[PDB]
DNA sequence: TAGGGTTAGGGTTAGGGTTA
């Protein structure tokens, strides 16, 4: 059995605020599909800032690509020497039309409740 | 167009005692030697064992019938029933895809068997037309009462590396049919045509 | 003392607790961690009591491996191939994307595959006289690998009962496909044919350099062993089955010569003279001009099995195992002292356990009041045992591999202009 | 319960039919079948673990034992 | 003389340790 997948907004993982080898699930919008090297570069906006996450895909071929669309990625993170941070994909589904603010508020509320229950112990 | 380019053995149940007569009648040469060795020594190694099991599965033998057949022919080999259940029936269960991954396996083709792993000492798998001595092949043909003209034709076909044509000639001689009329590619074809003749 | 199957499990637990060389074993498997998680993606297959078969047991780290080994206490240890994902989570990835990637090239030699030729023992029995068979087989295969292909690192392991295994562990070989390994095994195989075939060699006038080297390095051993020890040409049925290997044109003459002769030496000399006479008098014969050479190869060459090397996900016994029939521990065989390797002198599990008891007896008055961890205690434990030469040979091989890694990284530094 | 398979045939003449009385009670009386007089140390047919097709039926209790 | 019919209802158990 594997470890569970905790949610993480793109900008935190972009800054490397998670330990190496952790399992995380995040979101973003695809920007490029490097065919030969099996690499995916998705992007997510934050005000005037744009953040990039590198996704290895060696475990989900065959895989259709939808340029300029949202995605959900779940897997493990490995801190490479030069490439930086890349997530090893285990499941990679596509969702469209789902509004970000509801999701962001949802994880914020869940984190708040978890911390509140953590105040008794 | 892609669909067009993309390309585009279930005989009824049989008993457990007619196998000897069918073998003396319906087994092609590429497996008659294996059957004879199994009936003589009551023991066989992996290469012959999977081939024989796949063939018997492909000619209408149930899981229970095959289990009884294997347990009988291996009790004749002086084993222990507990050891049989632990090893041999245990292997046979996944040989038919009863449990485990259950990926059901199709029987080996004639071409694959002829071009399979070359048998060594202590092994009998493989068609005699490819992996047997000419003198032993002639002796075994004479044991099947093959006419001298048929023997010469079989030898010439073997020299020409036309093993399938030699199998066709053997089928025609044993079944007393002037022409087989069907190209041989798989032992299931041979057995089904023999059953149709019967 | 005679090994008994009713006393093994406690000795096995003690061995796994104390003497198993975990440090060196991990050092070999880890390969220095040049590739991320190379060791973490290995497949293991134990075999617990009551002959229950399990597999796909990865290990996160060396300490976890030690703990699981101590808890589980299995019988047989095996090594698989390296996959793209952790084997213990093989059901967590889509089917078809979990494929074997690399494994070490191996060969196997079965002593029992020579029954029709050998006569010293019967079935599963061994004698010191027949050990020369696998000795010369080892020499032939090792020389061929070292010279023809130039593979650097080799490690020979004695299985324990009747076999010896080859563990090629170089770098540019682990990445080979199945076809290349099949070609290797085909090129290294000469004894061809099934049960129905009598003659195992069909050689033309031309002789390959490999065959020439083999026949040159095989003469110095064939004479003594074959003529004196086994005495192939002793009885009537002996030369009766011998003459099946030669054309019938001289069968009666050779039979009469054998009848006249008294010992196998005279019969062999007469066979040599007759063969030499026939070579000068060759008249429309499909047979090769090397009757003596081909019979020596037929009764003397080793026999491999293509199935154990063709597969890439196949399994084979790991070294330092414990055979459940004789208790002899599988140990490496020194390359420079192969001729002085008696199979019967290899230490057994019962003898090594009594040695451990005597070691504790000595420790009762030699080593006292030590506040060390289990690492140093077990280090001195297997130092004091009879396995010291074997672990020393293993360490020397590991040092050779480490020196090779140092050389390759220095070459990479030279190429990359990083000094 | 065992079904008998005697010589197979058809006979249209007189057939005489008989039946024993209290077969199991007679067996118990003759051989002294009781919990306090029967031990379970054998290897006959019934009570053994699944190790093969052989198990344990208790043998005949000794008639010389206490009734 | 004022609601219909009013009825209590499914409420167990199933087995890892496997390859061509």
């Amino acid at each position: 059995l594997p470890k569970p997948g905790t949610y993480y907004l793109p900008w935190e993982v972009s800054a490397g605020q998670v330990p190496d080898g952790s399992t995380l699930r995040t979101f973003g919008r695809l920007c490029l599909y490097d065919m030969i090297q099996s690499r995916v570069t998705l992007m997510a906006q934050h005000g005037s800032d744009q953040h990039q996450v590198l996704v290895c895909t060696k475990l989900v071929e065959p895989f259709h690509a939808q340029v300029g669309s949202l995605y959900i990625v779940l897997g493990e993170l490995q801190h490479q020497q030069d490439r930086g941070s890349v997530v090893k994909a285990r499941v990679l589904t596509c969702v469209e039309g789902m509004n970000l603010p509801l999701l962001e508020q949802a994880i914020r509320e869940q984190r708040l409740y978890k911390q509140e229950r953590g105040g008794s112990q | 167009l892609l669909n067009h380019l993309s390309h585009s053995g279930n005989v009824g149940k049989i008993s457990l005692d007619q196998i000897d007569l069918l073998s003396t009648k319906s087994f092609p040469p590429c497996m008659r030697q294996l059957h004879k060795a199994l009936r003589e020594n009551h023991h066989l190694r992996h290469g012959g064992r999977m081939q024989y099991g796949l063939f018997l599965k492909g000619i209408g033998l149930t899981l229970e019938q095959a289990l009884q057949f294997w347990k009988q022919e291996f009790i004749k080999g002086k084993m222990d029933p507990d050891k049989f259940d632990k090893g041999y029936s245990y292997n046979i269960r996944h040989s038919f895809g009863k449990e485990g991954k259950r990926t059901d396996y199709t029987p080996f083709s004639c071409l694959k068997i002829i071009l399979s792993n070359p048998p060594s000492q202590g092994d009998y798998h493989g068609c005699p037309f490819r992996h047997s001595d000419p003198e032993l092949l002639k002796q075994k043909l004479q044991s099947y009462k093959i006419s001298p003209g048929g023997i010469s034709q079989i030898l010439d076909l073997v020299k020409g590396t036309h093993y399938q044509v030699a199998c066709q000639k053997y089928f025609e001689m044993i079944h007393n049919v002037d022409d087989c009329g069907f190209s041989l590619n798989h032992p299931n074809q041979f057995f089904c045509e023999s059953q149709r003749i019967l | 003392e005679t090994f008994d199957p009713t006393e093994l499990p406690e000795l096995l637990k003690l061995y796994y607790r104390r003497l198993f060389p975990y440090s060196q074993y991990y050092r070999w498997l880890n390969y220095g961690g040049v590739i991320k998680n190379y060791f973490q993606h290995r497949e293991f297959s134990f075999t617990l009591k009551d002959d229950i078969y399990i597999r796909y047991q990865s290990f996160n780290n060396q300490s976890d491996l030690e703990k699981e080994m101590q808890k589980m206490n299995p019988y047989k240890i095996d090594i698989g191939a390296v996959y793209s994902h952790r084997p213990n989570q093989h059901n967590t990835v889509k089917l078809g994307a979990f494929q074997a990637q690399e494994k070490e090239l191996v060969f196997d030699i079965d002593m029992t595959d020579y029954d029709d030729v050998r006569r010293c023992c019967s079935s599963a029995d061994i004698c010191p006289k027949c050990w020369t068979l696998m000795t010369m087989a080892i020499r032939i295969i090792d020389r061929a690998l070292k010279e023809d292909f130039g593979f650097k690192h080799r490690l020979w392991v004695y299985s324990g009962r009747r076999g010896v295994h080859c563990w090629v562990c170089d770098e540019s070989v682990r990445k080979l496909s199945s076809a290349v390994r099949s070609g290797i095994v085909e090129y290294l195989s000469l004894v061809k044919g099934g049960q129905d075939v009598k003659k195992k060699v069909h050689l033309s006038e031309k002789i390959h350099p490999f065959i020439r080297k083999s026949i040159n390095i095989i003469k110095k051993y064939f004479e003594e062993y074959a003529l004196v020890n086994q005495d192939i040409l002793e009885n009537k049925e002996s030369w009766d089955k011998i003459l099946a290997l030669v054309p019938e044109t001289i069968h009666d003459e050779l039979q009469q010569s054998f009848q006249k002769s008294h010992n196998s030496l005279q019969r062999w000399e007469h066979l040599k003279k007759v063969a030499s006479r026939y070579q000068n008098n060759i008249k429309n014969d499909k047979y090769g001009p090397w009757l003596e050479w081909e019979i020596m190869l037929q009764y003397c060459f080793p026999r491999l099995d293509i199935n154990v090397s063709k597969g890439i996900n196949h399994l084979l016994k790991s070294p330092f195992s414990v055979h459940p029939k004789t208790g002899r521990i599988s140990v490496p065989i020194d390359l420079q002292k192969v001729d002085q390797f008696d199979p019967f002198t290899v230490p057994t599990i019962s003898f090594i356990c009594r040695e451990l008891d005597a070691i504790s007896t000595n420790e009762e008055e030699k080593e006292e009041n030590e506040a060390e961890s289990d690492v140093k205690h077990r280090t001195r434990d297997y130092k004091k045992t009879s396995l010291a030469p074997y672990v020393k040979v293993f360490e020397h091989f590991l040092e050779n591999l480490d020196k090779s890694r140092k050389g390759e990284l220095l070459k990479k530094s030279d190429l990359q202009k990083d000094f | 319960g065992l079904v008998l398979d005697p010589k197979v045939g058809f006979y249209d003449k007189f057939i005489l039919l008989l039946d024993f009385n209290s077969l199991y009670p007679s067996i118990i009386q003759e051989f002294n079948i009781c919990f306090t007089t029967v031990q379970r140390v054998a290897s006959e047919a019934q009570k053994v673990t699944e190790d093969g097709e052989q198990e344990q039926i208790p043998e005949l209790p000794d008639p010389s034992l206490e009734m």
